[PDB]
């Protein structure tokens, strides 16, 4: 049979080239097929979207995302399959091999042979598609691991009536670039236009925020007689637009980041609804105007810290960027942008005495406040394992930046400015 | 050598690249090549000729592909398909780095043959 | 790593499961197995020393779990200083699902006297 | 409508999936493909041990021809021929052994209807026959593990031995096989080591085009229209559908990677009527030339937004500037608050551009990272096995510890690039240079 | 600032030096100045030759070139005159020509020796069958080829060929070998 191509836009030339490689005759169709694109580019969307539009077809559907390694990557193809070919084909007699015995590549073509023997009295030879999505998105992935998937139909016994035509998808561009002589049939996603991003998001998130309940209180409550969900889908839609001038130099070119504006955001501009803003979305809009004017993407006196705690963290940002050099020249009385060096402990300590404001000397809360600094993690030090702090080979940094202990300073009272 | 009479027949992608990697040997004096340094030497040499239309030619073939109205590429087209086929064949040897210009393209053939296959 | 925090998360979903009367499969498996929804408690507790290139894997890899309708997660973080520390580490993408539902909370011995 | 069924025809003939009967071998591997033939059937029908490498790159019709005479001895010689499989990549050395076992009991339970264990083969044949066995491997050079080559250094030394004849071929496309090939595994095999032959004119691939395209099958009355039109754009040599063709074999000579973009171009065909309007001009390999292209360097950069090219852009300085060509976010940002201020500086002032905050350029910058614009200082990248990347899951580098704002990176577009490409139109083109 | 500066390049070639040697060897063995003083005077005296609108046109291509490959200040831009004038002075021709243009430009091209200069780092080659020799003469014998068929004749005249496709005797030298 014939395979019916899917109305899907802004891809309306993968969705024509899948018709293609796909099609219900397993000796045309090839036996390695990559779907390469970035993120939001709509692959997973694309692809199954198609497949949903042609029922006839037989795949299974599985996320190297979840599958954390290639040994349940093996393992779920050896399982899903067994199982889709009883739901498949329910009538005949057939056994049963465990798909947790599989271990090395090999046991898979075993096992699948001895599936696939099972089905021998078949009618017809069966196209069989095996999708993954996300192929490069495995966490533990190398590069001999693909080639191990590509040359795997042509070791099966060629008379078989099922043949696995499998289906790849990759996101990145150096990975593929290392298969590019094995010619592979290949279809390709470009990132989408800013006038594609703003149209996909009018048509997906229209719907979502029309039945909100956040706005159904609010239209009550302002008792707007006159409102109909025509209104309802543009005065929502206009919140998109807005968002995407205000935020695509912000989030990008990217679906995902501005699905989330569209959400925090959303009661804050449905509050400054009220009866004056139906129908002037101007006025609406200087209403929100603060909603705009910052990303709010921020999570929300910023460190409450003791008269130790302070000149503690001020001593070591210069230890940190100033050289050892200059230590003497400075206070005996005888690189904003680059990253911070390593200094001992001693050199804070003397520091941290020359500028306190007769000798304040070091008891333990001076002690007990550099450790939770340590604690509180505004100093780094030089391990990760085993973090022994009297051993002496270790070292100790910086992990304040500028801005913050210019404020802290400030309630300090001590010129650091004029050091550099 | 056996050999020569497979590198005669090589496409002309493979030639440029190859001629264009011993001329950078013999400017640096030294035989492993940053890759980026390889096809700037390729643009180099082929706009070095004249704007006559067979060189115009060309260069819109090797470049942009020649293609009606899209164009621009940074590279030249089949620039990672013939050099993976010199690196799976084992003539060309470079190092693994997902940072396309600071590694370094080696070559594993001797220094002669190369040369007398492309003065063939 | 993600692959070690997958494992011992579900070693002890599984090993409270037991006494009612290692993956995500089992969260799959888990009304099948035991008749009962699932309702997570995540309690981080101690955010600051968590290589935050793993926990911000992690929490994505969570987020699969929403396909299934008998799953339900929440997030404690035991927080030291403040907010900003969170707000750095963290991939931007990722800080975008925490503030969708959340509460903020002090719980320091000294409030005001 | 009912052309598909010749539409069918074409597809099925261009992924070579025709019977035996009409399989097509073109002029330049017919010299080969017959020492391939002579070898094979001398090894079964006259029962004499022998062994051959076949060599050439990938996508070259190498296996190809392996499976074209075993189909062929299938119509006629069903019991006279045993075949072996293996791959260096799928069958590890570990699994290797039970690969031929395997294999091996299926050819023989359907033919009736651990030095041992090699000579086990003749042992099961010799007991059963009172029929040579073709051994075919992939990747040749792969099996060059630190365990010994016994996998392949017992089946040469069964060629002098065999008392049921042992014939064994393989594939490579390294021309440095006799390496891999150690000289204790060396003095057991016959060293034919045959090169396959390459394309080295237009005459050779427009005939093998011409063996693809042609149909010599009466399936539908349309076959001698096609063969009239396909003929008309081989005729000329500055032919609209042949202009493509020409600018393939200078740029590349492998005939398989051309075939990849010919079937969509067959497969989108929708009926005769309209195939013959598109198969002359041919301006849909055009689309597909930019299709493999979009997602390049070039494809990448046009997608981006102002403030995420001006911040690229002021990244690239730095880079530039710098003699390592590393920078960081600190600088980054720093070079574009100064050319926000030179632009707001040369601007009429007021008789009585935003510059974004640091927080916010944060997403900015992780969205470059994505797209491999940026990339770490030391950057490895992808390992090659497993086993490395074993390693690599397991250690912490420095950057995944030092702070977000202070990751150095480096830079994939040099800024000359960036002037080659980005629109004069830009407001920040006059930025591009120092 | 000045206007021709010229890089002259001693090599150790022992065809080149025998070239040199028997000129010199053979001088001390055993136009004159009066007349050449006398042209001199003569050009000077009379020839106050003005630059055309053709000639003009061709300079700012001719500059434009040498600009887009940098230190093309536009002092090099007085030698793209000054030399243009004193050409026809030497001409005779009271008004400056393109051909003295382009005579101009090619020697200042050639006394700096762009040609054989890096356009990267400035360097310059040692040397001054290549497969872009190749490829130019197959491109070429390809069209020649064809243009010589495509007329309607069997043949054409080879300088109406060559400013036919220019717009050579080798390549055609062996497609007579060939017989072509
Ligand atoms: N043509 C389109 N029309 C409408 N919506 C689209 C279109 N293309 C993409 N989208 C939307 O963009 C989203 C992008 O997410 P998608 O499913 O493609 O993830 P992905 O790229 O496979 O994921 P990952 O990056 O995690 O590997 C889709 O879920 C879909 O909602
Ligand atoms: N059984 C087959 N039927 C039809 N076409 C086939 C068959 N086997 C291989 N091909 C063809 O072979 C081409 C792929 O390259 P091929 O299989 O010849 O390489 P190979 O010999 O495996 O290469 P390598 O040197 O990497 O081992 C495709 O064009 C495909 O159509």
């Amino acid at each position: 049979m014939n395979v019916t191509t899917p109305e899907v836009a802004f891809r309306e030339y993968q969705t024509n080239c899948l018709a293609s490689y796909i099609s219900a005759d397993p000796d045309i169709t090839p036996s390695n097929l990559i779907l390469q694109g970035y993120s939001g580019t709509g692959k997973t969307y694309t692809l199954k979207k198609y497949f949903n539009a042609n029922p006839n077809l037989h795949a299974v559907w599985l996320e190297p995302v979840e599958l954390v390694s290639w040994k349940p990557l093996l393992q779920a193809i050896a399982r899903t399959v067994q199982y889709k070919l009883k739901t498949l084909y329910p009538n005949i007699p057939t056994t049963d091999y465990d798909p947790l015995q599989v271990e090395e590549p090999f046991l898979l073509v075993k096992t699948l042979h001895n599936i696939f023997v099972q089905y021998e009295s078949l009618q017809e030879k069966t196209c069989l598609f095996l999708i993954l999505d996300g192929f490069d998105s495995l966490q533990d992935l190398d590069a001999a691991l693909f080639n191990k998937y590509i040359k795997l139909n042509e070791l099966l016994p060629k008379d078989s009536k099922i043949n696995i035509k499998f289906i790849y998808t990759m996101l990145e561009t150096s990975f593929l670039q290392r298969y590019s002589t094995h010619c592979i049939p290949t279809v390709m996603f470009p990132r989408y236009n800013v006038d594609e991003v703003s149209t996909i998001l009018v048509m997906s998130r229209c719907g979502e925020l029309m039945e909100d309940s956040c706005l159904r209180k609010r239209i009550i409550e302002e008792q707007i007689t006159d409102c109909t969900d025509d209104q309802f889908q543009n005065v929502a839609a206009n919140f998109i637009h807005l968002i995407v001038q205000a935020f695509h130099s912000y989030t990008g070119n990217d679906i995902f980041a501005l699905n989330d504006l569209i959400d925090f955001k959303w009661p804050k501009y449905v509050s400054r609804i009220t009866k004056e803003n139906i129908f002037e979305p101007l006025a609406l809009y200087k209403s929100a105007i603060k909603l705009f004017l910052s990303t709010d993407d921020n999570l929300s006196q910023t460190y409450d810290l003791s008269i130790i705690s302070k000149y503690l963290l001020i001593a070591s940002y210069i230890c940190s960027y100033l050289e050892p050099r200059y230590d003497a020249s400075i206070f005996s009385r005888k690189p904003r942008y680059l990253q911070p060096s390593l200094f001992a402990i001693e050199r804070l300590l003397a520091i941290f005495q020359a500028i306190f404001p007769s000798l304040m000397k070091a008891n333990i809360e001076v002690f007990q406040n550099l450790s939770e600094l340590h604690t509180l993690k505004l100093i780094a030090t030089t391990m990760n394992k085993n973090i022994d702090y009297l051993s002496p080979k270790v070292r100790w940094k910086v992990n304040v930046p500028w801005e913050i202990i210019k404020e802290i300073s400030e309630s300090v009272h001590f010129n650091i400015s004029d050091y550099f | 050598s056996h050999v020569i009479t497979f590198m005669t027949r090589l496409s002309f992608t493979a030639k440029l690249f190859i001629y264009a990697l011993l001329n950078l040997m013999k400017k640096n004096g030294s035989q492993e090549q940053e890759l980026g340094d390889i096809v700037d030497e390729i643009k180099l040499l082929i706009e070095v000729n004249g704007s006559n239309k067979f060189v115009m030619e060309i260069a819109k073939t090797l470049f942009q592909q020649g293609s009606d109205n899209i164009s621009e590429q940074l590279r030249i087209i089949s620039w990672d398909f013939v050099l993976n086929q010199l690196l799976d064949a084992g003539i060309l040897f470079k190092q693994t780095m997902k940072n396309d210009r600071i590694c370094c393209v080696k070559l594993n053939i001797s220094v002669e043959e190369a040369k007398r296959a492309m003065n063939e | 790593n993600v692959r070690m925090m997958l494992r011992r998360s579900m070693y002890k979903l599984y090993s409270a499961a037991d006494a009612e009367e290692y993956d995500l499969s089992l969260v799959e498996n888990f009304k099948r197995l035991f008749g009962k929804d699932l309702a997570m408690v995540f309690n981080f507790k101690d955010v600051d020393s968590i290589n935050f290139n793993t926990l911000d894997n992690f929490i994505i890899l969570l987020k699969s779990a929403f396909k299934y309708d008998h799953v339900k997660i929440s997030l404690i973080f035991n927080i030291n200083t403040n907010l900003s520390n969170i707000e750095k580490n963290l991939r931007q993408s990722t800080i975008r699902l925490l503030k969708r539902n959340y509460h903020k909370l002090d719980v320091s011995s000294n409030k005001g006297f | 409508p009912g052309f598909g069924s010749l539409q069918r025809r074409l597809l099925q003939q261009l992924y070579g999936t025709l019977p035996t009967d009409e399989k097509i071998i073109f002029t330049y591997l017919q010299d080969c493909q017959q020492e391939i033939d002579r070898i094979i059937k001398q090894s079964i029908i006259q029962k004499e041990s022998h062994s051959v490498i076949l060599v050439g790159p990938r996508q070259s019709y190498k296996t190809y021809l392996l499976d074209y005479e075993l189909s062929l001895l299938q119509q006629s010689y069903k019991e006279q021929f045993i075949t072996i499989r293996l791959n260096g990549f799928i069958h590890s050395e570990q699994t290797a052994i039970n690969g031929i076992a395997t294999q091996l009991e299926q050819q023989l339970q359907k033919i009736h209807g651990l030095t041992e264990v090699f000579e086990k083969i003749l042992l099961l044949l010799d007991s059963t026959t009172k029929i040579t066995v073709v051994f075919i491997f992939d990747e040749i050079d792969t099996f060059a593990g630190p365990v010994r080559q016994t996998l392949l250094y017992n089946l040469f030394d069964m060629v002098e031995h065999s008392r049921v004849p042992v014939c064994i071929f393989g594939c490579t496309t390294k021309l440095n096989i006799l390496e891999y090939l150690e000289k204790r595994v060396k003095s057991r095999f016959s060293q034919r080591v045959i090169y396959m032959p390459q394309i080295q004119n237009l005459d050779d691939m427009v005939d093998a085009v011409r063996n693809l395209l042609t149909v010599r099958s009466e399936i539908s009355p349309w076959v001698s229209q096609w063969n009239e039109t396909l003929e008309k754009e081989l005729s000329d040599p500055r032919s609209n559908l042949n202009r493509h063709i020409r600018m393939n074999f200078e740029t590349f000579r492998s005939l398989p990677t051309l075939k990849n973009s010919i079937i969509p171009l067959v497969a989108t065909s929708k009926n005769f009527g309209s195939l013959c309007t598109a198969i002359k001009s041919c301006s849909f390999l055009d689309i597909y030339n930019k299709n493999q292209l979009s997602n390049n360097l070039t494809g990448r950069l046009q997608s981006l937004s102002d403030l995420e090219l001006a911040i690229l852009i002021s990244a690239a300085r730095v880079a530039l500037r710098a003699k390592d060509g590393s920078f960081n976010f600190n600088l980054a940002y720093a070079e574009y608050e100064k050319m926000i201020k030179a632009i707001n500086s040369r601007i009429p002032t007021v008789a009585p551009i935003k510059l974004w905050l640091k927080k916010d350029v944060k997403n900015v910058w992780e969205n470059l990272v994505q797209l491999d614009f940026f990339t770490e200082k030391s950057a490895v990248g992808l390992r090659d096995n497993a086993t490395a990347a074993f390693y690599a899951s397991n250690y912490q580098f420095q950057g995944t510890m030092i702070p977000f704002d202070l990751r150095s990176y480096q830079m994939q577009i040099i800024l000359q690039e960036l002037r080659r490409i980005i629109p004069k139109s830009n407001m920040y083109y006059s930025w591009t240079q120092l | 600032r000045f206007d021709l500066v010229y890089l002259v390049l001693d090599k150790v070639d022992e065809k080149n030096d025998r070239e040199l040697a028997k000129h010199l060897t053979n001088l001390y063995l055993e136009l004159p100045v009066e007349f050449l003083t006398m042209y001199i005077s003569y050009a000077k005296e009379h020839i106050h030759p003005i630059i055309t609108e053709a000639a003009k046109t061709e300079l700012v291509r001719a500059y434009v070139g040498m600009r887009k490959m940098g230190t093309a200040t536009t002092r090099q831009l007085e030698s793209m005159i000054r030399l243009a004038e004193a050409h026809a002075k030497m001409k005779l021709k009271n008004v400056v020509e393109l051909e003295d243009v382009q005579e101009a430009v090619r020697l200042i091209r050639s006394a700096i020796k762009d040609y054989a200069t890096d356009p990267k780092t400035g360097k310059i080659d040692m040397n001054l069958k290549s497969v872009i020799q190749r490829k130019l003469q197959e491109d070429l014998s390809r069209e020649i080829m064809n243009v010589l068929k495509d007329q309607a004749s069997d043949s054409m005249s080879f300088n109406e060929l060559i400013k036919q496709i220019n717009e050579i005797q080798e390549a055609l030298s062996r497609l007579q070998q060939e017989d072509k």
